[PDB]
């Protein structure tokens, strides 16, 4: 491929959103716990979100 | 006896002369459409249409409209039961220790 | 657009409250940290600012020559 | 008459004048070591006597 | 690089090497003297080699491909407009001398560096000693003025006190109408243009002032321009010399190792040439001087260092 | 900075006479035994601060 | 401050308790910030001697790296291993002191009398 | 000088250092200075000239009236206190004399007048030598006896040697004396906050020994000793002006730079014990300390100032010199920001 | 304390006082240093000699020992001034102020 | 915030790693990349600010804010792309690298929780506008301009941060998720004035306030014009960040101290519009507008109503697109011209007419025409300040007056009357130009449909 | 030193005058000493008349600076009959400010020392009302 | 044969790269077996196996 150079910031936004989603999971000391959206966990499901 | 020999100040250049099809960009006619179309695309046809048709249908910003339709039931709640329509105090009155006089 | 993109507002939710609660922790442990700094400082009982003395076991217990000592 | 001289002075121009003066009496020192020794004597005797730094 | 402090410790003396050949040999004189082949037989019989004199373009022949470079990479000046009017506004005869003088720091520096590296005599051609007389006449002419003769004194004192006389200085003593002769059948258009008091001052400033400082610190031979085309009574001259006169005796093993240190960092023999006092005559403007920079960056070889750059034909720059 | 190399290496340079009540050559005593002794046993390993206090 | 915890055993980069603590892992963000300063070193020397700047001695940029990735692993340990030792002085002396470090009974809004100051 | 000879005088004053380091005695705290007197003095003499005569002897008296202002704290502390323990002090004249003693050890005001001479008659390697290596035995010192120390006179002389390096710096052309007026001005950053956190005295000092010797060897490099060939050095290369560009926006105290993580932690010392007009203060004299380092780099770098026709020779031979660890010192005094926190390997 | 302490802890600060304000002459003060120096000297031996610190009698001659290790030096910092100046006044010392 | 910040740091090596004559495009396309990416940040709720992590989040407030940022720098790199053709190529990329700094420590700016972090980025801003500002200028006093600007805005904030390290002692933490519920009252003491002071006076003269303004019109007459929008249009917004985030802590002290403050605010703000009045340099005349403008914003934060703060965020906006564009113009002119002199060259409309209807938009944005943001904000502000008391709709109406009257006199004698004869170099229009300044007209026309997301962090 | 300027505290302000004002003369006087005995060291008086002329100038006018300060302060307190008001000392000040350039013979001097050493004296008195430090002694 | 002499960086000077990779190796391996040495002593003095 000689077109390298442009493929530069979408392959970092892609690293970006990578970390972000990365960074949210160690976020998770209050999820299902707060006291106006808790709700029970359905069947065919583990987390209430990713 | 000249002091601090230096070339002569250059004059204005001037784009339209070598290239009167230039868009200001470059010297090179190449360069120039490029850049011309480059700024074109990814300016006007990319980020203003595409990001007007993105703010113009934004999710409820601020649940604004939201807003309005719990509102459009509470109203419709307390007209019904003859309750005033909103109350001075905030919380509840009888929920609060009111301080020594 | 809210499905591929938007974070829910339940997720940001359970965010803000995990940031809220270990902020107020490292607060709370930087103000107990002024207050340990003070009472040990001001004490000295404690093993923070142990300032050095002279060790005891440089002091000869030998018979000397000199019966007064 | 506000904008170009004396708000322009009244901050800046001041400070800037007061450094120029207190630097130029700091380092005009004349490079003698007697003087020098007798400032660190005359320094050592404040130090002692007036300032009382031994209480 | 190939030469410190270490190789001191582990043991090399520069006195192990100077044998009786390593002497260091200047010939200086007049214009067209001929001693232009003579300093050369030193080199051709005496077991020595002999540089060329010090011109506008020695160092673009030391360093790079060996090309000579364009006037306007190095010098910016002409030594044949000076020979046409010296009396020119612009001061292109102070930056021929100055250029030739720097030129003339350099061969020295080298031929030093060749002297305490190899144990070998050098023959050399109008040394570092004997070049402010040209300027000499430069201000006998009214061709410069006193601001750059101070500038030249300032820069020659700054310069020449870490280094040391020659060994033997040899002299060829020509009449100015000889030499005058020999120039208008020389043949080159360039140089017609010579005035006799230019050649004058020259003999009146070499006679007067240089020989009462330059036979103490050295040996002198003041020959003639008729025996000067005698090389075997020259040679018996120098071979049968006494080596008592100068500081050649009262240097040791450290102080030819702190000149060798000194030398062989071009950049620190080189560092007092352009010193900051302010001259019409050779302060190049900015504009210019980033112009001229950024031209010679593009050069062939010379946009990186000496065995870096992949347009010249270097390999295996990334494991260097 | 103080890099108490004494300790490190475990060699003794100028801890045998840095105090009055060590080890002294013939065994004699200064005029202070006692008392140096009283001082540095009382006030050992407890700090500056509550030795002086 | 910690001079006296430095006190009986001396000239200590890493003592006995500092093995007991999680070490930093590779992929700390630290330890490659600190990389990417060993690489800039590289690329300053580069520059500075007249080099091309991104292909010529990729083995003294490799040494960069390695040399800076191994001093910031190290001063990493030593960094988190004093920390520890400030918060394990910290529970230790706040365990032992509980009477110059009463508590606190964090009163409701319902009672605690706030003053109001109104904007206009 | 004998390369033998150097490697001797310099393990010589290396050894002196480490001996104040490690003793924990008053005499082998004297001997290892007057090691590190005798064996600094000749390096200032590699040259032999009269303005190193000079400095040398002005050296020479300054630090022997220190040394003997020590000696008579020692004495008094022995006499009062019977023993030679390197500890806090048991008399207020000798904490007197030694705080002076160590005030001309080090240069600080109001005892500044002969740092500026010093650093201006020798080279800049021996420059160097004293700047970083002649403030660590004194600050190793002043470590140990930090309970003795009077709280009004350490300040004063701090506050005394921030203002008097400002105003000092503001007014010099040559760049030894700025060298030295910096000098002062981060000496009394630095013993500000001793009685504080030590530590911070430290970081501050590892800080200003890696800025100040990054910033020397860059002067050796270039071997430029004064203004107008500092501003000369743009011609002969650029990357020589980015560097000393960086590294003086760096001691200046500006973010995100090294340079503005000691002094701003100097202050989270000093807020704490609710000393808040006092760093305000030195941190106006900073400013004015800012102020003559942006006229320096406005002379070096952000203008290029007429350059002479003889530098294009220059153009031709590549820098021989050696640089010593000078990209290594030039990060570590720029880019230090992010690893704030490292500091508590120094507890 | 005493009166011999005082005797020469004055002696002390007199010479300092001598050394302190200059005379126009380097070798006075180097003489001066070394008064300083004895005073010292002689200070530290009677406070060893009444207290009977024996162990510590080393302290006072190697004290002594090193004063003349570099007073001798502020000798060999003499000529070189000589060796440069004609006389060795401090007045014509003061090339070191540009 | 990593999605946007990693762009950043990743197209430096893209501007330092581009070919020889594909810098400005490679440039311009990426920067339009993160300008399109970053519309993500407008998820926002009624209740809870979108909040990223630990030290990063974003109300409504900081949104549009780091949205005109890297709108901005894509718009600096045009208009900063003439002038540069002759510089080297390595000074070209270093410029477009310092221009990536800036916009990287500038989005590390508003987002930044703890105020520590915002204050230590706000200046690590510093370095990059005084480099370009003393490098990359065209004049002499560009020396005066790098100090000016310099010791004026670090000797507001050297007390200030200070300051902030005492909160560090006095609440524990400067996190902002944390002091909008940890906040106490503040008492009416010496010791608060002086805390008010040291948190007030940075941001003070970073707007500038006046009697503190002398810095802008020094630092603008001479600035390579990437520098000049950035410094009129996002570089003064941070005063504003810091009122918004700072006053909180501040109450209830700042009803009753900040008289003098608005005193000065709005008699300064009436006498740079009569200095507008008389100018004779485009440069100086936008700068002093800009003064007046910031003047403006100033009185609506001091007196923290919500009304105000609307007002004082769509003015903020407004005004730093208008004063972008209007710098446009003016380095258009001395592009022709040669030259920062009004009366010089006149008449324009007879030979470029498309720069005389920018000239006319900017100038009918400039005096507030409605229905645009501008005039949304001037009028929120105006009925909040009408609302603090009555009589300042009197020292507001003469400035309507003056902001009128100086706007179309700005317009007119550059654009209409009989042209200078001696001056004959006027090229028509490139296409460059007029595309930079439709990319900066056209937002500012869209924003008025839709002005709900550009209304604070209380709408 | 430590007596002259708790000597001056020791008095409520406002109150009695002469006392005040030796006392802020005094404290004047050896700063005058202090100021003077550094200027004789660094710089060298030309002659034993001239350098002690200098001293005397110094003590002059350091000792009017202090004495006016003291006393406009201690009117300003009494006429105003308000003891905890620092725009008393910033009338002092502005008191001191022309004094220094009366003895110096200049007036923008006169009024930069106006605006600067009051604000001193306004700094010097709420430091003594809200109990500033300093030198803060170490606590933590 | 570009240049008139031969610099002494010309010629790859094989010593020094080799010495430079194989110190660079040796300190990579000793970091990763120190890292090891880290891990599982820590699971051992906690038992978090
Ligand atoms: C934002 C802060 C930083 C500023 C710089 C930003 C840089 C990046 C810019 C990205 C692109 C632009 C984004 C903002 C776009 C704003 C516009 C937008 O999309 O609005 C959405 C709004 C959305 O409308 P809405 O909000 O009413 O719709 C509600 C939403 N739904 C549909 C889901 C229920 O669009 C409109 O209002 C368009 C209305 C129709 C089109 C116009 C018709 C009339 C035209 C004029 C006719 C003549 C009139 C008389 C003239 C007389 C002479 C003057
Ligand atoms: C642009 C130039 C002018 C800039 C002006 C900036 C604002 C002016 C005031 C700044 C003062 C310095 C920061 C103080 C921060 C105090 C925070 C706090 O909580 O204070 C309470 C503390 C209170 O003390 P405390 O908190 O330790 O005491 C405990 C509490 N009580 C009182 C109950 C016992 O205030 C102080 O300690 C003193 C504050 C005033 C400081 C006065 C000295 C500085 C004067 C201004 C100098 C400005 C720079 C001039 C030069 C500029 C460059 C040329
Ligand atoms: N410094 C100088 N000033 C003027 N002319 C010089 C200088 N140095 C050398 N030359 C000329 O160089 C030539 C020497 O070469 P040659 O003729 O081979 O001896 C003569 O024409 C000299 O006049």
């Amino acid at each position: 491929r000689d077109h390298w150079i442009h493929v530069l910031v979408p392959v970092g936004f892609v690293f970006g959103y990578y970390l972000d989603r990365k960074n949210d999971e160690k976020l998770a000391a209050f999820r299902n716990k707060s006291l106006l959206y808790k709700r029970e966990l359905k069947p065919q499901e583990e987390v209430t979100w990713k | 006896t000249l002091r601090w020999q230096e070339d002569p100040e250059p004059e204005d250049e001037n784009l339209y002369e070598k290239n009167p099809d230039s868009h200001g960009y470059d010297k090179d006619p190449a360069v120039d459409v490029w850049n011309m179309r480059v700024v074109f695309f990814f300016g006007f046809s990319i980020v203003l249409v595409l990001g007007s048709t993105f703010v113009a249908y934004l999710p409820d910003y601020r649940m604004q409209e939201w807003a309005r339709r719990e509102a459009e039931r509470l109203v419709k709640y307390r007209e019904a039961h003859g309750l005033p329509l909103m109350e001075s105090n905030c919380f509840d009155p009888s929920k609060i220790q009111l301080p020594e006089d | 657009i809210a499905r591929t993109f938007f974070d829910a507002p339940e997720k940001n939710y359970e965010r803000t409250m995990a940031i809220l609660q270990i902020e107020s922790e490292k607060a709370e442990l930087r103000l107990k940290e002024l207050e340990v700094r003070r009472l040990m400082r001001a004490k000295g009982d404690g093993p923070w600012f142990q300032y050095p003395t002279i060790d005891k076991a440089l002091i000869d217990h030998s018979p000397k020559a000199t019966p007064d000592n | 008459l506000l904008d170009l001289i004396w708000l322009e002075t009244i901050l800046p121009k001041t400070i800037s004048l007061a450094q120029m003066k207190m630097s130029t009496t700091i380092t005009s020192q004349k490079g003698l070591i007697k003087l020098y020794f007798l400032s660190f004597l005359i320094t050592i005797l404040i130090s002692t006597t007036l300032l009382n730094f031994h209480e | 690089l190939q030469y410190g402090p270490l190789a001191y410790i582990l043991g090399e003396k520069t006195t192990k090497k100077m044998t009786e050949n390593s002497k260091l040999i200047t010939v200086d004189g007049n214009i067209c003297s001929g001693k232009s082949k003579l300093a050369k037989e030193v080199a051709e019989k005496l077991g020595l080699k002999h540089f060329p004199e010090a011109g506008i373009h020695y160092a673009d022949s030391t360093t790079g491909d060996g090309k000579p470079l364009p006037v306007r990479f190095s010098g910016n000046c002409s030594l044949e407009k000076f020979y046409d009017d010296p009396k020119s506004n612009d001061g292109n005869s102070y930056r021929l001398q100055a250029w030739l003088y720097a030129s003339r720091l350099l061969q020295y520096a080298d031929a030093l560096e060749h002297l305490l590296s190899t144990g070998q005599g050098v023959v050399l051609e109008r040394s570092i000693y004997s070049d402010f007389v040209f300027l000499e006449a430069m201000y006998r002419q009214g061709f410069i003025r006193k601001q750059c003769v101070d500038h030249y004194n300032q820069v020659k004192k700054v310069t020449v006190c870490e280094y040391l006389p020659p060994h033997v200085v040899i002299y060829v003593d020509v009449p100015v109408s000889e030499v005058q002769s020999r120039i208008q059948k020389k043949g080159n258009p360039h140089e017609m243009k010579i005035t006799s008091a230019y050649l004058q001052d020259i003999e009146n400033v070499y006679k007067g002032t240089f020989l009462p400082e330059m036979s103490e610190k050295c040996e002198v031979l003041q020959y003639s321009a008729w025996e000067a085309e005698d090389a075997e009574k020259v040679v018996e001259d120098i071979q049968y010399l006494k080596y008592d006169k100068g500081p050649w005796l009262d240097q040791d093993d450290r102080k030819l190792h702190n000149l060798r240190m000194l030398v062989q960092d071009k950049l620190e023999v080189l560092n007092y040439t352009s010193i900051p006092v302010f001259l019409p005559e050779v302060t190049i403007g900015a504009h210019q001087s980033d112009r001229v920079f950024q031209e010679f960056t593009e050069l062939p070889g010379r946009k990186y260092r000496a065995g870096y750059n992949e347009d010249v034909g270097d390999k295996w720059i990334w494991l260097k | 900075p103080f890099f108490d190399v004494q300790k490190k290496l475990g060699v003794d340079l100028d801890h045998w006479m840095t105090i009055q009540s060590a080890e002294q050559p013939h065994r004699i005593p200064a005029r202070c035994h006692a008392f140096e002794k009283e001082w540095i046993e009382c006030a050992h390993g407890i700090g500056s601060i509550r030795a002086e206090k | 401050m910690m001079t006296g915890r430095q006190a009986r055993a001396p000239l200590q980069f890493l003592p006995d308790e500092a093995r007991s603590l999680p070490p930093p892992k590779l992929t700390d963000p630290r330890l490659a910030y600190i990389g990417f300063l060993g690489y800039c070193s590289g690329l300053i020397d580069n520059a500075i001697r007249r080099r091309p700047v991104l292909s010529a001695g990729l083995h003294r940029q490799f040494l960069y790296i390695t040399s800076f990735v191994f001093v910031g692993y190290y001063l990493l340990k030593r960094q988190d291993y004093m920390y520890a030792v400030r918060d394990h002085d910290m529970f230790s002396y706040i365990k032992s002191h509980p009477e110059d470090f009463p508590e606190k009974d964090k009163k409701t809004y319902r009672e605690v009398f706030e003053e109001f100051h109104p904007v206009r | 000088m004998n390369p033998i000879i150097l490697i001797i005088i310099l393990m010589t004053v290396m050894l002196g250092t480490i001996i104040v380091m490690i003793s924990t005695h008053w005499l082998l705290i004297w001997i290892g200075f007057e090691m590190n007197m005798l064996a600094i003095i000749p390096i200032m003499m590699k040259k032999h000239n009269p303005r190193a005569t000079e400095a040398s002897t002005k050296y020479f008296l300054t630090q022997s009236t220190a040394s003997m202002l020590l000696m008579m704290a020692i004495i008094i502390n022995l006499m009062f206190s019977g023993q030679w323990t390197v500890m806090k002090l048991f008399n207020p004249m000798a904490s007197m004399l030694m705080t002076m003693a160590l005030a001309m050890k080090l240069g600080m005001a109001p005892f500044h007048f002969w740092v500026p001479e010093v650093t201006q008659g020798i080279p800049l390697s021996s420059g160097l030598i004293l700047l970083t290596w002649q403030k660590l035995a004194p600050m190793s010192v002043l470590y140990q006896i930090l309970p003795s120390i009077n709280l009004d006179l350490i300040l004063t002389l701090s506050i005394l040697s921030i203002t008097i390096g400002g105003w000092g710096g503001l007014n010099q052309t040559q760049l030894r004396k700025i060298m030295a007026y910096s000098s002062i001005a981060h000496m009394g950053w630095m013993t500000a906050v001793l009685l504080y956190n030590p530590t911070m005295t430290l970081l501050n000092l590892i800080i200003y020994i890696i800025m100040t010797s990054t910033m020397f060897t860059l002067f050796m490099a270039n071997s430029t000793t004064t203004t107008l060939s500092l501003s000369h050095t743009w011609n002969k290369a650029p990357i020589m002006t980015i560097l000393v560009l960086i590294t003086l926006l760096s001691m200046g105290g500006l973010p995100p730079l090294s340079g503005f993580m000691p002094k701003w932690m100097i202050i989270q010392e000093m807020t704490k014990n609710d000393s808040i007009i006092l760093p305000t203060l030195m941190a106006i004299t900073a400013l004015l300390n800012l102020y003559f380092y942006m006229r320096l780099t406005y002379s070096t770098a952000l203008t290029m100032f007429p350059s002479t026709n003889n530098m294009k020779m220059k153009w031709q031979f590549p820098t021989t010199k050696r640089m010593t660890l000078l990209p290594t010192m030039t990060v570590l005094s720029t880019m230090l920001l992010p690893l704030t926190p490292i500091l508590s390997i120094l507890e | 304390m005493s009166l011999v302490y005082m005797n020469i802890m004055m002696a002390f600060t007199v010479s300092l006082t001598g050394l302190l304000m200059y005379r126009s002459h380097l070798m006075s003060s180097l003489l001066c240093l070394e008064g300083m120096m004895l005073s010292l000297f002689i200070l530290a031996t009677l406070m060893i000699l009444n207290s009977h610190f024996t162990l510590a009698s080393m302290m006072p001659i190697i004290l002594l020992v090193f004063a003349a290790c570099e007073a001798a030096l502020g000798l060999s910092l003499l000529v070189m001034v000589s060796n440069t100046y004609g006389t060795d006044y401090v007045q014509n010392l003061n090339l070191l102020q540009c | 915030m990593l999605k946007y910040i990693i762009p950043t740091m990743m197209l430096m090596p893209l501007t330092w790693l581009s070919k020889n004559s594909m810098i400005w495009i490679n440039t311009t396309l990426h920067s339009l990349l993160i300008s399109l990416t970053s519309l993500l940040l407008l998820n926002q709720f009624g209740d809870n600010s979108l909040n990223f992590s630990l030290t990063f989040f974003s109300d409504s407030l900081s949104t549009p804010l780091l949205i005109l940022t890297m709108w901005l720098l894509p718009l600096m790199l045009m208009a900063s792309q003439h002038h540069l053709s002759k510089e080297n190529l390595a000074r070209k990329k270093l410029f477009i690298s310092m221009l990536i700094l800036l916009q990287l420590f500038l989005i590390m700016t508003f987002t930044a929780t703890e105020l520590i972090f915002f204050y230590i980025m706000f200046e690590a801003t510093l370095v990059p506008t005084l480099i370009i500002i003393t490098r990359w200028g065209n004049q002499t006093e560009r020396l005066n301009a790098g100090l000016y600007f310099l010791f004026y805005t670090l000797a507001g904030s050297l007390p200030l941060l200070v300051a902030l390290i005492y909160i560090q002692n006095t609440m524990g933490s400067l996190n902002f998720l944390i002091l909008q519920y940890w906040v106490q009252p503040m008492p009416n003491s010496w010791s608060n004035t002086f805390m008010w002071l040291a948190c007030m006076m940075a941001f003070m003269v970073k707007m500038p306030l006046y009697g503190l303004h002398l810095w802008l019109p020094k630092a603008h007459v001479e600035a390579p014009i990437a520098g000049s929008m950035v410094l009129a249009a996002i570089l003064l917004k941070l005063g504003g960040y810091g009122m918004m985030r700072i006053t909180l802590l501040l109450n209830p002290i700042t009803d009753f101290m900040a008289y003098p403050f608005i005193m000065l605010s709005l008699w300064g703000m009436i006498m740079t519009s009569s200095i507008c009045l008389r100018q004779t340099d485009l440069k100086s005349l936008i700068a002093y507008s800009s003064v007046s403008h910031m003047a403006l914003v100033i009185v609506a934060i001091l007196i923290q109503t919500p009304w105000s703060y609307m007002g004082a965020t769509a003015l903020m906006i407004a005004h730093g697109l208008t004063s972008s564009m209007l710098f446009c113009l003016a380095n258009s002119n001395y592009e022709r011209v040669h030259s920062r002199t009004m009366i010089l060259a006149r008449g324009l409309q007879t030979l470029l007419p498309l720069m005389a209807a920018w000239w006319l938009l900017a100038s009918l944005t400039n005096l507030a025409l409605p229905p645009s943001i501008n005039l949304i904000g001037e009028l929120f502000v105006v009925m909040s300040t009408f609302s603090w008391s009555n009589i300042t709709i009197i020292l507001m109406g003469l400035n309507m007056v003056i902001t009128a009257l100086y706007s179309l006199y700005m317009l007119i004698t550059t654009q209409r009357g009989k042209h200078t004869h001696h001056i004959n170099n006027i090229l028509p229009s490139f296409t460059r130009e007029n595309a930079l300044m439709s990319l900066h007209m056209l937002p500012l026309l869209l924003l008025s449909l839709n002005p709900k997301i550009i209304l604070g962090p209380l709408y | 030193a430590k007596t002259l300027l708790h000597q001056y505290w020791d008095i409520p302000e406002g109150t009695e005058c002469h006392r005040k004002t030796y006392a802020a003369t005094s404290i004047g006087g050896a700063s005058g000493l202090v100021v003077s005995a550094y200027s004789v060291a660094l710089k060298t008086p030309t002659s034993f008349l001239e350098g002690v002329a200098r001293t005397g100038r110094y003590t002059f006018t350091a000792a009017a600076i202090g004495a006016i300060f003291g006393l406009t302060s201690c009117i300003s307190a009494q006429v105003r009959e308000k003891p905890d008001d620092p725009l008393n000392y910033l009338i002092g000040g502005c008191a001191g400010g022309l004094t220094l350039g009366a003895r110096t013979r200049s007036y923008g001097i006169g009024a930069a020392a106006c605006a600067y050493m009051g604000l001193t004296a306004a700094l010097v008195k709420m430091g003594q009302l809200e109990g500033w430090k300093v030198f803060a002694e170490p606590k933590v | 044969k570009f240049y008139i002499q031969e610099p002494p960086h010309g010629s790859p000077n094989w010593l020094k790269v080799g010495l430079t990779l194989g110190t660079s190796a040796f300190l990579w391996i000793y970091l990763i077996k120190q890292h090891n040495e880290d891990v599982l002593e820590y699971k051992r003095r906690n038992g978090l196996e």
